[PDB]
């Protein structure tokens, strides 16, 4: 599964 | 620690300059130093930290996955489970570690939204680290700490950030991620990604171009997540 | 060291779960500890030493290329030089490591063409690494060093090894890439180049299909940097 | 310039 990018705006 | 005679401004510098060359445990050693020096952090630097020490532990879960793998099929001598258990640790040192940081005292210091919603989705992705490689008498404690974390991001996110908010949005993909691979729950994990996904489209339209760019990138993981899952 | 009370047999096993695992400084650390034995090295052993070490300096030396750029544009406060300084040092720290197992004592023990060629490449290659970020009262000294490595075991491989060898081509390759961008001599480079190529192809029709193929694998590599370099 | 891979036979 994908999880999030580590960079969040 | 070794980076307590560095000013924060140089140690955020060289965060960045490690970034730029993939060296992502100096990057991750810089950024705990910039931590320990008290100050509450920027948006940017929040960032920061998370790229250094997802970056760090994603090598050494990679690590771990090949591992366990080739333990597994010679179980179908001790060195496949010692050098398993030697990545294994060194992964679990590298959450105990960002637990620290959040613990010690980013949490308690965050106040708005953005910050204490970004440092709990840490708080609960690093105790879900810690839960893929747990096996016995604690692997349940540390999955509800993980849920525990998650469920009150979700609960602050909810009341303060609007559906497309990128923090909101890689909080409720990683949850859903949760729910699928550490708690057996593909039907709320399911559940949790459409709702999210759906309650954010309806929003796109308040957003910029560049916002909508930062928002639908998120949307789509979400999205390939619920391809691969139904 | 902290190998020292590890199996050899184990130490070889753990660095093939290294690679498999692309976990290179666990490998190095591991064919360092199989090295210090004090045994000498099978092919296969050699080239697990290789690969790990090559892979680790190949690391540092991407993020020292990155890093001298940034600090040459900084050049048209200290942090860059010192990050630059700091990657620099932890190469030639390696370096140093690789250039002590060789001396201490890998090639005095190597009587056969294959093991003696592979060490002084080595040699020769880890010379030429210190060699990229030598500035000053001894970049020629180890620029000395590299090539009277090269050049010894290019004498040995000529004397005892067919031109399809690829330790030989690889050597040659990499006598050729000092040339040209270490030593300033794109010319003496493209010669090498040219007639190591031409040697190795007219001695093709020897080899099975199988040598024929690695050998040809390090003659196109002979034919990338010509197409470079002219 | 490109070098020799690190496994040779
Ligand atoms: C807005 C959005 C969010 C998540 C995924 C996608 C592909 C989209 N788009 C759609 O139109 C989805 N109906 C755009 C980008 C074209
Ligand atoms: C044998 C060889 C060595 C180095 C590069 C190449 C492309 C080749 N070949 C040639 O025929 C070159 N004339 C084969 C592989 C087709
Ligand atoms: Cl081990
Ligand atoms: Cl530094
Ligand atoms: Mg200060
Ligand atoms: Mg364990
Ligand atoms: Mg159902
Ligand atoms: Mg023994
Ligand atoms: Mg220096
Ligand atoms: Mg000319």
């Amino acid at each position: 599964s994908h999880s999030s990018p580590a960079s969040l705006q | 620690g070794a980076m307590g005679s560095m000013e924060r401004a140089s140690l955020i510098q060289k965060a960045k300059l490690a970034e730029q060359a993939e060296r992502y445990e100096d990057m991750a050693a810089f950024m705990k130093g910039a931590v320990e020096k008290g100050e509450e952090l920027s948006c940017e630097e929040r960032n920061l930290l998370s790229v250094a020490y997802k970056n760090v532990v994603g090598g050494q879960r990679a690590a771990w996955r090949v591992l366990s793998s080739i333990e597994q099929k010679s179980n179908e001598g001790p060195e496949v489970r010692e050098y398993r258990e030697k990545v294994e640790t060194e992964l679990q040192g590298v959450c105990d570690t960002v637990l620290g940081l959040l613990d010690s005292h980013l949490i308690k210091e965050a106040g708005d939204a953005e910050s204490r919603v970004f440092y709990l989705k840490m708080k609960g992705d690093y105790y879900r680290y810690l839960a893929e490689v747990a096996t016995g008498d604690d692997k349940k404690r540390i999955i509800d700490s993980a849920r525990s974390a998650y469920q009150e991001a979700m609960d602050i996110s909810k009341k303060e950030m609007p559906p497309t908010n990128p923090i909101r949005l890689g909080l409720a993909l990683n949850f859903s991620v949760f729910h699928y691979e550490i708690a057996n729950s593909p039907e709320e994990a399911i559940s949790l990604a459409k709702t999210t996904f759906d309650e954010a489209m309806a929003d796109l339209h308040t957003l910029s171009e560049d916002s909508y760019k930062d928002s639908t990138l998120i949307m789509q993981l979400l999205r390939d997540n619920l391809t691969l899952w139904t």
